[PDB]
């Protein structure tokens, strides 16, 4: 069985299997699969919103500390973070800004909150598998009751996961050699 | 002080000493306070060191005893 | 029937030996309680700390000496003795005010170092030791209930099946796992240690030490090199980085074995089952033996690098610190280093299983397959450099008395000197290479004479030695030709009996004995040469080549200050010292006593003894001697007395004289 | 008391036997060698510990071993005098 | 004044090094004639025989003491055992492997912890 | 019939021949026959036919024979020219002396030597396996 059996290696010309892996990571790492099924799910998750976000704020700008919420969306991060200390390392001696501090590190700290009461949960207390790789029950009463529904939606969510992946790369990429609106072009 | 050694009579090493008290009385018996906590149960540690585990107690201590959920886990993660 | 006034001696001869004891039955109760006494002792060195820091909190000058530290001296602590003069006043006391002692340890340096600045911050600090006393001992009781509580809850355990039995290896696996105790204590214990030191150094002891600067920026962390100065100190900056360095190389190492998954890390066994080991690790006295092999250099190191390159402010400009901390730690690590070898005799003899007689697998097999080789080699070199430098010494002496020095044999230490150009060719071209130059490095690299390539060569001596009697006591402590059954006996027996040629001094209890006066006198020697060096390196570096410069212008010639202490001519405030020094002398001459008049003069006497209470005419009616019969002293007893003696005196001994000779 | 153990590599000597000063071994019916006898040891609880036995035994390594326990002693091991431990 | 903390010393140090030593070695040679006195490393006391016994009772430890625990299918092994020697039993031999287990293990050694007969 | 001495010790041999064979087996439950004692884990033989078995090597198991000694190789190459443009050639010593930066890339790539030798280890030890 290809990879232990997980959604998205099916080709779309059907009566095929796509089967991509020409490293053969997934017979090298058979014990980590559920991991590399977790990693590739988040990391399409977050591309996902990563370039819904990428584009927008080319239309509406959130009204904040204007030493962040203003420039490009490459001048972006650098600008909402500011001249940290180290990094991600708040100054106590100035807290109220006065200097440097940063602004998202509240989106940091609150992703680590997630995360660990997430992913880090799901692994290390009291037991991920194969099948509830990317599973954390958030929605599922949305899910059609139909053995065939789910795995199409799941195929779906990472077909589009992974797109967003190699489309938010290209976009951050040519809006740093170009700058640019939402074509991203010279 | 009457200075004993070559190089403290002939380099003039002295020895300050403060003219007021150090610590008050009250900032010693807060230390003894929490000196008397440590003997207390220091004296507790060694009378349980000197009897020692208790295996008998499963026979008369109430309660069923308890395995923490991780010392599972390292019981049989191996050894 | 009942026991004699030798159970006192008996029982305190293994009063911490837990494996001895007699209600103890399995591994679980053995390793419980030598945790709860790991527990116990970390409370006693948390009290110490915080007993060190009142002292000098209430009891001392901290905040004048912080002021004006390099003429000025510490107080250890009051004195307060009834026999002293009610009259007059002492010469460790300033006319009518209070007695007071110098400190001679340290602590001063170190808490100015750490960012001390006021006594109300000790204060808190001891309040905060004594906290975590009282936290460790009742982590004791914690631990000692939950593993209670395990062997209660198998009151509701069974497996339903005869494999129920199993658990009885698993109920101290707490203690006994490796893996997690290993990736545990090299991650969290070691390197975030050192970077929560980092964090403490960039948050406190830098902006504690210069005019005030950035939000600690990263520009703290600094590549400088040593001995800033002004203090004459490693650049507290230089520190933070050092301690940031080996924070994140220890914390990266310390993810390698299985600790808490089954699905990451390799396990310690297999990485030795593919090796050149696959030792017993079950056993605690080999831990014990490894990690105490483990701590000797690491104290021998720092005897060498508190004083090579000295952290703390002003360390260099006290004349008696330098010497003191250095020798202190030298014994410690000899300690170490002698009991690392006393407990690989202790494993062979109890918790090692070997093969039949020829399968050479284990380790400790080989090892004892060629042991006679081994053992010839150490006592070829041993006796090689014993010969030779003794000879030469004795050459350059004689041909000194014969008022020829030109004709000493005087070797040049070409090798050291080798590597003391090549390291300082490194070290300039560092230098050479910054923009910030004219850095110094103190005594890294120091004179190499001919004095030196012999006294290393006495040292080398020694060592080899101690280690060939250590080697030889574990090597045949599982049986030699003269007594082939020695492992059926205790690690310490008296002897085998005056037959077969006679049999004394044959336990390897017996070569930790032989051993510790080698340990000593190395030791002796070590600390001989750093102080005869620290006191007049020009006079050591030409007239140490002969014995009698050691005899003379070293002992007889620096003693003047100690003996001339308390006479009749009035007292110093070295009348302790030269008091210390009488006693250590009285201690060190009693244990001849022990150690040469052996058992059965002395069971004699005490029955010559004996008869005179039962014949005395009240005695006799009272105490027949039935209940605590008076004896000897057994032979094993005897030899540890006398031992013990001997090291108090020849420990206690060199303090007096450091004092006297240094300050 | 100590712990005297005859090994079968006895062969008969008595001299282990005459030599102990407390008639802690005696000699016994056996089948194991020439001399068909061995050596015994039924009364180490006065058994001093002077290994006189172990000086007198010939074999090649001691047919008798005796086993030092200090945290044993009795009266009798001890070769007590002046005092009585009964 | 830089003293006033002597106030503190002219009763600790006495106290602890006179008083707190003295009823320490009072205390120690009273605690010498107790029944129950280094029970740890003395043999033959009551409370190594309780504890002893204490930890035959529990469950895990019934059969701990004996050299020979471990054999899963006792009777397995016997059989085994004897199959194993019957091919290799010496011509018209007599000895059986049970009876030669037996007195294998019976030896004679009244001598052995005879200080379990007075506490 | 007699027992000599020749039969007791006709009978220890058997005793033991059998007895060793039989305590190797599942039906002797020593402490020292637990795991991370002497016996290897369960599915991870470590050592079979005097030949470090494939599980040696963890998760490199998986890999094929060529594909660690073209890892080995590389990594080798990378490391050893990381090491030669740190130290000898094109030195960071001077250029971070003045406030500059380590060239990061040499920094990661001089730790792929020790790689590159457990790497090529690896490699031969797959290859005497035939992976
Ligand atoms: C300096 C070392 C030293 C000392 C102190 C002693 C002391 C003694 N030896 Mg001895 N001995 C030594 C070395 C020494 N030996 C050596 C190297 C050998 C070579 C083998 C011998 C061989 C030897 C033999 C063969 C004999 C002795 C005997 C004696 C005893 C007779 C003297 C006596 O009773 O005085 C009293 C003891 C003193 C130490 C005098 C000083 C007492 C102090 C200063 C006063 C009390 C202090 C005070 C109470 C403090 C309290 C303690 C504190 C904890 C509170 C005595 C205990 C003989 C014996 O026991 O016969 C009676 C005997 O037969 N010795
Ligand atoms: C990976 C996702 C991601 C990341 C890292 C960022 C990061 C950033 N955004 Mg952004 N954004 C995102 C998604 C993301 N955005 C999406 C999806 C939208 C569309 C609503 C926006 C709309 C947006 C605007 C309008 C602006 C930013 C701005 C910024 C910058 C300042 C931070 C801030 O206040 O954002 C504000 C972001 C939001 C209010 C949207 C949050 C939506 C999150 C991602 C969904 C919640 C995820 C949660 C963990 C899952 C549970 C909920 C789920 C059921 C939906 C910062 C670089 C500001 C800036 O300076 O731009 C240059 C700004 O003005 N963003
Ligand atoms: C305090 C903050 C915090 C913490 C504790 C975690 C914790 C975790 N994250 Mg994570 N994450 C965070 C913030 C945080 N996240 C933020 C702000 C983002 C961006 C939105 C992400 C994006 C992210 C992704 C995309 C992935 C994780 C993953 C993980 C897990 C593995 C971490 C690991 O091995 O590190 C590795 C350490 C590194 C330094 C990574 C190397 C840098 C790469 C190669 C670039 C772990 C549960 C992984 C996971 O869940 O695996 C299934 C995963 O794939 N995280
Ligand atoms: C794990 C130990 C440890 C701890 C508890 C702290 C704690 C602190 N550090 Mg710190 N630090 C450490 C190690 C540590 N440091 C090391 C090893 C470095 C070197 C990389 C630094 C470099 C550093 C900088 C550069 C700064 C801090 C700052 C701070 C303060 C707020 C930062 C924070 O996360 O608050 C929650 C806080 C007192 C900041 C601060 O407040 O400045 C005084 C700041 O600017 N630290
Ligand atoms: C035939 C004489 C002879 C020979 C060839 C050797 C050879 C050896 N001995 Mg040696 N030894 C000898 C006599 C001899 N020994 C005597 C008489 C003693 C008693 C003092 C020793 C005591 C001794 C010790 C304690 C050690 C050796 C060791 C060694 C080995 C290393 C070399 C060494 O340390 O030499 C140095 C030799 C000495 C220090 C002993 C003194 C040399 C004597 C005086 C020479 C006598 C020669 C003899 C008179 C010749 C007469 C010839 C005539 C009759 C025709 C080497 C195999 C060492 C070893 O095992 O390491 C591998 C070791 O530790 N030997
Ligand atoms: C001045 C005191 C002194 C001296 C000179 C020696 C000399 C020696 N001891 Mg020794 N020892 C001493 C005191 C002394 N011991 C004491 C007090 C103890 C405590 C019991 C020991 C315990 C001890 C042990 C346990 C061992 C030695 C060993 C040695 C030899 C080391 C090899 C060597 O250097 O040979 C060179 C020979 C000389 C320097 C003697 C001079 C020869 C002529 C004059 C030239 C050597 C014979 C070791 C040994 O046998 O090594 C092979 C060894 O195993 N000694
Ligand atoms: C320098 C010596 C050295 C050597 C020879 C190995 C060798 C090995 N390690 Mg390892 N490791 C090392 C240092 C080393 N490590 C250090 C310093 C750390 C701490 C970061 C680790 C952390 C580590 C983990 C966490 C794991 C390994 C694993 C492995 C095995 C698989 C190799 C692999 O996939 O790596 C590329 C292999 C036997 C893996 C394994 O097989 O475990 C079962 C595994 O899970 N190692
Ligand atoms: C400065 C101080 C440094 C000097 C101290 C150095 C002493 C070296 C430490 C070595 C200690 C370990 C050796 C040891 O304990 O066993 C040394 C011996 C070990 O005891 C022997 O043990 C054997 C079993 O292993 C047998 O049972 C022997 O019969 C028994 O004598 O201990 C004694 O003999 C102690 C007798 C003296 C007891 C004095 C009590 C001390 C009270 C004051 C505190
Ligand atoms: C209680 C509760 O809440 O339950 C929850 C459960 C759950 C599951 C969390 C929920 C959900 C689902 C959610 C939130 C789904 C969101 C999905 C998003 C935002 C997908 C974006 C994809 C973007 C792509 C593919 C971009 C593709 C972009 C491409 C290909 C760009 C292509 C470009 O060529 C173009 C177009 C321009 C060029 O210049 C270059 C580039 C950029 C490459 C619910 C509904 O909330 C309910
Ligand atoms: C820049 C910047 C920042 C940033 C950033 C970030 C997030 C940068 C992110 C970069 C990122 C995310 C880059 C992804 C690349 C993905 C690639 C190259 C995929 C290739 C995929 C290929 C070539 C696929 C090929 C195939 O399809 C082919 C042709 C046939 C198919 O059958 C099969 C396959 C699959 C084989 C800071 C640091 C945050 C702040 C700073 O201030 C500004
Ligand atoms: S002396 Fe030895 S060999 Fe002779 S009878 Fe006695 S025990 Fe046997
Ligand atoms: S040690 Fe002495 S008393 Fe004991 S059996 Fe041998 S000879 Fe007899």
């Amino acid at each position: 069985e290809f990879a232990g059996g997980l959604i998205g290696g099916q080709s779309a010309f059907a009566s095929q299997e796509y089967n991509f892996d020409p490293l053969g990571l997934a017979e090298k790492f058979p014990e980590q699969l559920p991991f590399f099924r977790e990693a590739e799910l988040k990391h399409g998750r977050i591309a996902m919103l990563a370039w819904v976000g990428l584009v927008v704020p080319e239309f509406v700008r959130i009204p904040g500390p204007e030493k962040c919420w203003q420039a490009s969306a490459v001048d972006a991060h650098s600008a909402c973070v500011x001249x940290x200390x180290x990094x991600x390392x708040x100054x106590x001696x100035x807290x109220x800004x006065x200097x440097x501090x940063g602004a998202l590190t509240q989106v940091f700290i609150f992703c680590g909150t997630l995360e660990i009461c997430g992913t880090w949960a799901k692994m290390n207390p009291m037991g991920l598998t194969m099948e509830n790789a990317g599973d954390y029950r958030l929605g599922v009463n949305f899910l059609p009751d139909e053995p065939e529904k789910v795995k199409e939606m799941k195929l779906k969510e990472l077909k589009n996961g992974r797109l967003a992946m190699l489309a938010f790369g290209g976009a951050i990429t040519q809006a740093t050699l170009t700058g640019s609106g939402f074509p991203w072009l010279y | 002080r009457v200075p004993g050694g070559k190089r403290t009579q002939e380099l003039g090493l002295v020895i300050p000493m403060a003219d007021e008290d150090g610590l008050t009385d009250g900032q010693v018996a807060g230390l003894f306070v929490i000196a008397l906590v440590v003997f207390i149960s220091a004296m507790d540690l060694a009378k349980t060191m000197y009897n020692g585990i208790n295996p008998a107690k499963f026979k008369t201590s109430k309660g069923k005893g308890y395995i923490s959920p991780l010392v599972k886990r390292y019981i049989e993660n191996g050894f | 029937g009942r026991c004699a006034s030798s159970r006192y001696l008996q029982v305190l001869g293994s009063i911490h030996d837990i494996e001895c004891g007699f209600g103890i039955d399995n591994t679980l109760s053995l390793n419980l309680q030598i945790f709860t006494a790991h527990w116990g002792h970390l409370t006693i060195i948390l009290i110490w700390v915080s007993s060190n820091l009142y002292h000098i909190a209430s009891n001392a000058n901290y905040s004048l000496w912080v002021k004006n530290p390099i003429p000025s001296m510490p107080i250890a602590h009051n004195i307060w003795d009834p026999h002293f003069t009610n009259s007059t006043s002492t010469p460790y006391s300033h006319t009518i005010i209070t007695t007071i002692l110098i400190a001679y340890s340290g602590i001063y340096n170190q808490l100015y170092t750490s960012g001390f600045n006021t006594i109300n911050q000790i204060y808190k600090t001891t309040f905060t030791f004594s906290c975590l006393a009282v936290i460790s001992i009742l982590l004791a009781k914690i631990h000692i209930n939950t593993h209670s509580e395990l062997l209660h809850k198998l009151a509701s355990h069974t497996s339903q099946i005869p494999s129920f039995f199993q658990l009885l290896y698993f109920l101290d696996v707490a203690i006994s796992s490796v893996n997690i105790r290993f990736n545990f204590h090299t991650g969290i214990l070691v390197g975030l240690f050192s970077i929560g030191y980092t964090g403490h150094l960039l948050d406190i002891t830098i902006p504690a030490s210069r005019a005030p600067l950035i939000h600690t920026s990263p520009s703290y962390l600094t590549f400088f090199g040593g001995l800033k100065s002004n203090t004459s100190s490693l650049y507290l900056t230089d520190i933070a980085h050092h301690h940031l360095a080996i924070g994140i190389i220890s914390i990266l190492t310390g993810h390698l074995y299985s600790s808490f998954r089954a699905a990451l890390g390799t396990y310690i066994r297999d990485i030795l089952y593919t090796s050149h080991l696959t030792h017993s690790i079950k056993s605690l006295h080999l831990a014990l033996s490894l990690i105490l092999a483990s701590c000797t250099p690491l104290t021998s190191t720092t005897a060498q690098h508190i004083y090579s390159l000295t952290p703390y402010f002003y360390l260099s400009y006290d004349h008696i610190y330098s010497t003191a901390l250095y020798v202190h730690h030298s014994y410690i690590t000899s300690f170490l280093a002698i009991a690392s070898h006393a407990h690989t005799a202790i494993t062979l003899v109890r918790d090692w299983v070997a093969p039949l007689e020829q399968e050479s697998s284990s380790k400790q097999i080989r090892i004892h397959t060629h042991k006679a080789a081994i053992i010839s080699h150490l006592s070829w070199v041993s006796l090689w450099l014993g010969f030779h430098t003794l000879a030469v010494y004795s050459h350059n002496d004689t041909c000194i008395a014969f008022n020829s020095p030109s004709k000493q044999i005087l070797i040049e230490a070409s090798n050291g000197q080798l590597i003391q150009q090549a390291s300082g060719k490194a070290l300039y071209g560092t230098i050479n290479s910054i923009n910030n130059y004219n850095k110094s490095f103190d005594s890294f690299i120091h004179p190499i004479s001919p004095g030196d390539l012999y006294v290393h060569h006495a040292i080398a001596l020694g060592l080899h030695i101690t280690v060939l009697i250590l080697l030889k006591g574990g090597l045949e402590a599982r049986g030699s030709k003269l007594m082939p059954d020695k492992m059926e006996h205790s690690f310490g027996f008296s002897c085998d009996g005056p037959g077969r040629g006679g049999t004394c001094d044959i336990s390897a209890w017996d070569s930790f004995y032989l051993a510790t006066f080698w340990m000593l006198n190395s030791n002796a020697w070590i600390s001989f040469y750093f102080h005869y060096k620290h006191l007049t390196p020009r006079q050591f570096s030409e007239s140490s080549t002969y014995l009698e410069s050691w005899f003379r212008d070293y002992l007889w010639f620096n003693s003047t200050p100690l003996i001339h202490g308390y006479s009749t001519l009035g007292a110093n405030d070295l009348s302790v010292q030269s008091w210390s020094f009488l006693l250590t002398h009285l201690a060190w001459a009693s244990g001849f006593m022990f150690l040469i008049s052996w058992r059965g003069y002395w069971q004699e006497l005490i029955d010559i003894i004996l008869y005179i209470h039962l014949k005395t005419p009240i005695l006799i009616n009272l105490w027949n001697g039935d209940i605590y019969t008076p004896l000897a002293l057994s032979i094993v007893q005897a030899r540890f007395i006398g031992l013990v003696h001997f090291s108090t005196g020849l420990i206690l001994t060199y303090p007096p004289f450091i004092i006297g000779a240094t300050s | 008391s100590h712990a005297v153990k005859i090994y079968d590599t006895c062969i008969g000597c008595t001299l282990c036997v005459r030599a102990c000063p407390t008639d802690v071994l005696e000699m016994v019916p056996a089948s194991i060698n020439a001399a068909k006898q061995v050596a015994s040891s039924p009364r180490v609880e006065d058994c001093v510990g002077c290994k006189r036995c172990e000086t007198a035994c010939p074999t090649d390594f001691l047919s008798i071993r005796v086993y030092l326990q200090d945290n044993e002693e009795t009266q009798y091991s001890l070769g007590l005098d002046l005092v009585d431990w009964s | 004044k830089y003293g006033d903390q002597r106030k503190f010393a002219a009763v600790l140090v006495p106290l602890t090094t006179l008083v707190f030593p003295a009823v320490a070695m009072g205390m120690f040679v009273l605690y010498s004639f107790q029944e129950d006195a280094f029970w740890r490393i003395v043999p033959g006391t009551k409370r190594a025989r309780e504890l002893d016994e204490a930890w035959r009772e529990h469950p895990l430890f019934a059969n701990s003491k004996d050299p020979l625990d471990g054999l899963i299918n006792p009777d397995d092994y016997e059989k085994g055992l004897e199959e194993a020697w019957e091919r290799a039993k010496p011509a018209g031999s007599t000895v059986t492997v049970k009876d030669k287990l037996k007195q294998l293990s019976k030896q004679n050694n009244p001598h052995w912890e005879s200080w379990r007969a007075m506490s | 019939y007699t027992e000599t001495v020749a039969d007791e010790r006709l009978f220890e041999q058997v005793y033991l021949q059998y007895t060793s064979e039989y305590l190797k087996g599942p039906l002797y439950w020593h402490p020292d026959k637990l795991q991370g004692w002497l016996p290897d884990y369960p599915g991870t033989p470590m050592i079979k036919e005097g030949k470090y078995t494939s599980h040696v090597i963890g998760n490199l198991k998986a890999f094929s024979s060529n594909e660690l000694a073209f890892l080995s190789m590389l990594f080798f190459g990378v490391g050893l020219y990381g090491n030669l443009q740190f130290n000898f050639y094109d030195p960071q010593w001077a250029k971070v002396d003045a406030g500059g930066f380590f060239n990061v890339s040499y920094i990661v790539e001089s730790f792929l030597l020790p790689i590159s030798f457990f790497m090529h280890i690896a490699c031969y030890i797959q290859r005497q396996n035939g992976k």
